[PDB]
């Protein structure tokens, strides 16, 4: 049930915590990060203003794509946001 | 070295005590605008208006 | 029968607590129920939910997305209802919790779009001349929502209507509360209509009734925050009035005048910004003193407004306006009074960034020196502020002289380690730069005696202002007692408490950082063997102080330690790359790559291949990691063939290491690998001639990274090569060689071309065989999703048939 | 599959022509220098011819089979 949500992404900007800080969120590479993530308006609302987009705790720095998910435009897809259903 | 530190620390405090002692010789109602509350002190067209308005709510029903 | 529709539209439970696919099927379900319903039970049931004590804030969220949809479709049979929808969230408006008022805002702008506007005024009209006050605000936030979703001038004859009752005051007032509530909630949307609204409300400033004419003014002074930075010619008719009441009003309803000048003011031009600054600033000027406190919040208030204005000169602030204000506000009880301390501050500030910052430097920094610390901290505050936003540049010899002498005099003053007094040295002496050569050796000993003890909470601030002040320390041409201080900070190495030891690392970083390895009095062959047991401590601050303390000595003073204590450092930060935080994470791999830079790539990479050969997962990536950082620090050259020659053991688990380093490798140094891909192609070869799944799953990964790595640098060649081995590989079922190999796929597709892809996929597109089929067509999906455009020139000419044409003929045309 | 163009293992010719011609006629609108290309060609103003292909876009290939 690791889906991501593939909704049109907003102005939100995507965080990620303290155990996920230097992970991209479609590869979960830790390498040259590249390109700030955007998230839709539903993922940031009321209590889901400040979250994680891998898991979902509280967030503290900006989410990022990879410089290899940058070239292959992996970034221009819905919101990234992990949601389980 | 210590003892000098100490020293040094007490001159200046005493040297800001004398300026000051020299200085000091030469020389409510609470009320909000978040509030109506007043301090103290204590045809018509609206009905015109209304009285057309209640005329279009009685015709549509 | 009645409680049917109920038992069914307990689908709002099935929402309720509920999955998500099934919440969107009963929501469509019941969007297309809800005419039928009717709204008499579908409110009847959900109000109450709605009311619901303890209900969550998203399932808030999606009951009010059901109220919206529901909305919509039953349009007009809501009328009757309206009222009481009213009673239940005419609160929500009020409430401190921000999303419960966009919710509740959200709410009454879908009954209003569903039901009319004159519905809507009919049922609000009577709580309009009502004496509870606490229904005149919500009564006029809901008529300031129905304004902004159903338009402003749709509302304007009503509002015309009701602030011109001669009936009760309470009318009027409400009719100004509501266009304050419009300006307040739309902003800077209300521009086209302000002039409408500006002669609806403009007749209140010189009602008969007080709390009207303060209404109005607060009215006005929203519209004219909303407007800014446009809109002076709809301003027209209340400049008069406004200053005549300025002059002859006294209290509430001066302060709410004064409010609204203040907002008008940063509106005009020079001219008329200069000329109405000095009739306001001279009745500012004798409410100085008053008593009231709000009244001097506003007073700042407006002072700050009208004082960065250009019609306002500094001539005329600092011959009239400066003494009143520094007499009657600088004093200790403005310190005590936390309500308009942060607004004097930033008062302050903003007449400084436009008088200069040598006059007000002055007047508060004789003040330095007090018996309170109070007012001592503010001052501090405010210098630094200034400080930071416009620099030391025409402070002279005498404010040189005082500011060091307060600052000193402040920092031994101090009862509680605080960061005002810190930042406020900090800045000051940051800002001052190569000026201070003599209050250098009266700081040093400052910060010696507040380190020589005192419970390590006044030493660990000393250890801040060393990190932060050292690069003014020593570029200043002063390195001796410099040294004393080192000693001292290197004595104060054992500590049981890890937040000042924190401190204390990173002031020797800061030193060793700035002063030269040359000519430094504490040898680094001292300093390091006592500084390596510290890299176990668990604390976050003391590791990654000493990370970042031991890549300095490692960069620099390199040829004093041996390579043996260097290899065994090495190998200890080896476990530090599993950290959970991220700068713990960077600063040991900056600091492994002084390390392998300074010892050479030879016998840390012997080590490293031993240690990737016997150790359990988590070791063995992290030492994969370290030969990627090896390789890059010192050239992959150096590392290439001694892995190469690894992979030549007959023994699986071995080889296996090796196509995970290279892996990681490539996908480390990326650009860098456009000069080895020749080398690590038969390597690569006979990985994917193996029969072993691992082996082809990394030789696929390493294909992919070598692929995203050079693009657009000439190496198909090779990776057209490498193509024709790995594509007999898509018949696999295994779900990890298969994923590896879609990867690997995807990477050649931007390294090499959609048009290789398209010829390798174009004979399986229709091949019988159904499995091929799907593969064939997945590939293609995945070729076609990325780059759609290019392909265009790449598909084959497909002749026509009797029925159907196929030929793109324009492509035909020759000029 | 939820993007247009893409097929699957039922896919038949004609689909996939007509998705290739239907490209096709986007990327030479979108071109301005392929455009240029055919307006000289066939000798009509850049207006028309996009409005051609506009118009050929809704049944490109003629209509499908039985
Ligand atoms: C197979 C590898 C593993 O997945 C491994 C990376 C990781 O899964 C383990 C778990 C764990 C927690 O032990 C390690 C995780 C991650 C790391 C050790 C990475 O470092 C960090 O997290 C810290 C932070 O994210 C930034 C590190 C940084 C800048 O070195 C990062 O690499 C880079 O950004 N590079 C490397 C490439 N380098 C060149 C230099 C020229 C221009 C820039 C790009 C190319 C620039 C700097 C990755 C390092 C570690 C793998
Ligand atoms: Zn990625
Ligand atoms: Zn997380
Ligand atoms: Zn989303």
């Amino acid at each position: 049930d690791l889906i991501f949500c593939r909704k049109q992404a907003g102005v939100a900007i995507g965080r990620l915590c303290e155990k996920c800080d230097g992970k991209c969120v479609i590869c979960d590479s830790y390498v040259r990060p590249c390109t700030l993530v955007r998230i839709c308006d539903e993922c940031n609302y009321g209590s889901y203003q400040g979250r994680c987009v891998i898991c979902g705790g509280p967030g503290v720095s900006d989410a990022y794509y990879c410089k290899e998910c940058t070239i292959q435009e992996k970034d221009r897809d819905g919101c990234p946001k992990i949601v389980n259903l | 070295d210590q003892n000098k530190l100490e020293e040094e620390m007490r001159k200046r405090k005493e040297r800001v005590e004398k300026w000051r002692e020299e200085q000091r010789k030469k020389a409510g109602k609470k009320w909000s605008l978040e509030d109506d509350d007043d301090d103290e002190d204590d045809l018509d067209p609206l009905d015109a208006y209304m009285e057309e308005v209640k005329e279009e709510v009685k015709k549509f029903n | 029968e009645e409680q049917k529709e109920r038992k069914i539209m307990k689908l709002l439970l099935k929402i309720k607590n509920g999955t998500p696919p099934m919440r969107k099927a009963a929501l469509r379900q019941i969007t297309d129920k809800a005419r039928e319903f009717g709204a008499g039970p579908l409110f009847n049931q959900i109000l109450p939910l709605l009311m619901s004590p303890t209900l969550e804030d998203q399932e808030r969220h999606l009951l009010v997305k059901v109220i919206d949809r529901i909305l919509y479709k039953l349009d007009d049979l809501v009328r009757p209802y309206v009222h009481k929808i009213l009673v239940v969230i005419e609160p929500l408006l009020i409430d401190e919790d921000y999303y419960a008022r966009v919710e509740g805002r959200e709410i009454i702008s879908n009954l209003a779009k569903a039901a009319g506007l004159a519905t809507m005024i009919s049922t609000m009209r009577p709580d309009i001349d009502n004496m509870d006050e606490y229904v005149r605000n919500t009564t006029a936030r809901a008529f300031a929502v129905v304004a902004s979703a159903l338009g402003i001038p749709s509302l304007l004859p009503f509002l015309k209507a009701v602030c011109k009752s001669k009936k009760s005051w309470q009318a009027r007032h409400t009719g100004i509360k509501i266009v304050q509530q419009i300006a307040i909630l739309m902003g800077c949307a209300i521009l086209p209509h302000l002039r409408s609204l500006v002669e609806i409300i403009e007749h209140g400033l010189v009602d008969e009734q007080q709390k009207v004419r303060t209404i109005s003014a607060l009215a006005i002074a929203a519209l004219a925050e909303a407007a800014t930075p446009y809109g002076i010619e709809s301003f027209d008719s209340v400049l008069k009035p406004l200053w005549k009441g300025i002059r002859q009003h006294r209290g509430k309803g001066l302060a709410a005048f004064l409010k609204a000048i203040g907002y008008l003011i940063p509106l005009m031009d020079a001219e008329y910004a200069n000329y109405y600054t000095r009739e306001v600033m001279l009745i500012l000027i004798r409410e100085f003193q008053s008593p009231d406190e709000e009244m001097k919040k506003i007073v700042l208030k407006v002072v700050k407004q009208c004082c960065g204005t250009d019609g306002v000169e500094a001539n005329y602030i600092k011959t009239e306006i400066l003494p009143p204000f520094f007499k009657h506000f600088w004093q200790h009880r403005m310190a005590l009074d936390r309500r308009n301390y942060r607004q004097l501050v930033d008062t302050t500030v903003e007449l400084a960034n436009k008088v200069g910052a040598a006059e007000i430097i002055s007047r508060i920094v004789d003040d330095l020196k007090d018996e309170a610390e109070q007012y001592r901290k503010m001052v501090m505050e405010t210098i630094e502020k200034i400080m930071g936003n416009l620099g030391a540049a025409d402070i002279d010899h005498k404010l040189e002289e005082q500011l060091i002498d307060g600052i000193l005099y402040a920092f031994q003053e101090q009862t509680t380690e605080d960061s005002v007094m810190l930042n406020g040295f900090g800045t000051v002496v940051n800002a001052l730069g190569k000026r201070v050569k003599p209050y250098l050796p009266q700081i040093c000993g400052t910060v010696l005696w507040r380190l020589n003890n005192k419970s390590a909470k006044v030493r660990q601030q000393a250890a801040d202002l060393i990190s932060r002040t050292a690069v003014v320390m020593k570029t200043c041409q002063e390195e001796k007692l410099m040294g004393h201080l080192g000693v001292v900070l290197y004595e104060y190495l054992g500590e049981e408490y890890p937040e000042v030891l924190g401190s204390i690392l990173g002031a020797l970083k800061a030193i060793v950082n700035v002063i030269g390895m040359h000519k430094m009095t504490p040898p680094i062959k001292d300093l390091l063997p006592r500084l390596t047991p510290i890299l176990k401590n668990r604390h976050e601050k003391v590791q990654e102080n000493c990370i970042d303390l031991v890549g300095r000595i490692a960069d620099r003073g390199a040829e004093y330690v041996s390579a043996r204590e260097w290899m065994r450092i090495c190998f200890e930060l080896l476990e530090l790359l599993k950290a959970h935080k991220k700068a713990i994470r960077r600063a040991t791999v900056n600091t492994f790559g002084y390390i392998a830079k300074a010892i050479g790539p030879h016998d840390v990479l012997a080590t490293l291949l031993n240690n990737l050969k016997v150790q359990e997962r988590q070791n063995r990536v992290c030492t994969t990691v370290a030969i990627a950082i090896v390789a890059e620090t010192c050239s992959p050259f150096t590392v290439l063939p001694a892995l190469m020659n690894e992979y030549r053991v007959p023994e699986l688990n071995v080889q296996n290491g090796v196509l995970k380093s290279l892996s990681f490798l490539f996908e480390y140094i990326g650009e860098m690998g456009k000069d080895y891909i020749y080398a690590v192609t038969p390597l690569l070869e006979d990985a994917l001639m193996d029969r072993d799944l691992v082996h082809r799953q990394t030789a696929s990964a390493v294909v992919q990274h070598m692929s995203l790595g050079v693009y657009g640098f000439g190496c198909e060649d090779s990776l057209n090569h490498l193509l024709n081995y790995v594509w007999p590989n898509v018949f696999e079922t295994s779900p990890h060689v298969i994923q590896a190999v879609m990867g690997a796929l995807e990477g050649l597709r931007v390294a090499i071309g959609p048009c290789r892809m398209l010829q390798y996929c174009l004979q399986g597109l229709f091949h019988p065989a159904r499995k091929v089929r799907d593969v064939y067509w997945k590939i293609y999906n995945s070729i076609y999703i990325g780059s759609q455009d290019a392909l265009i020139a790449h598909y084959p000419r497909i002749y026509n048939d009797d029925k159907n044409t196929y030929i793109r003929y324009e492509l035909d045309y020759i000029l | 599959s939820k993007y247009i163009g893409t097929g699957h293992a039922d896919t038949t010719k004609w689909e996939w022509l007509v998705n290739q011609h239907r490209d096709s006629y986007c990327s030479y609108m979108g071109h301005f220098d392929l455009l240029n290309y055919f307006a000289i060609a066939e000798n009509e103003s850049k207006a028309r011819v996009r409005f051609n292909l506009m118009e050929k876009m809704l049944q490109p290939c003629g209509p499908p089979a039985d």
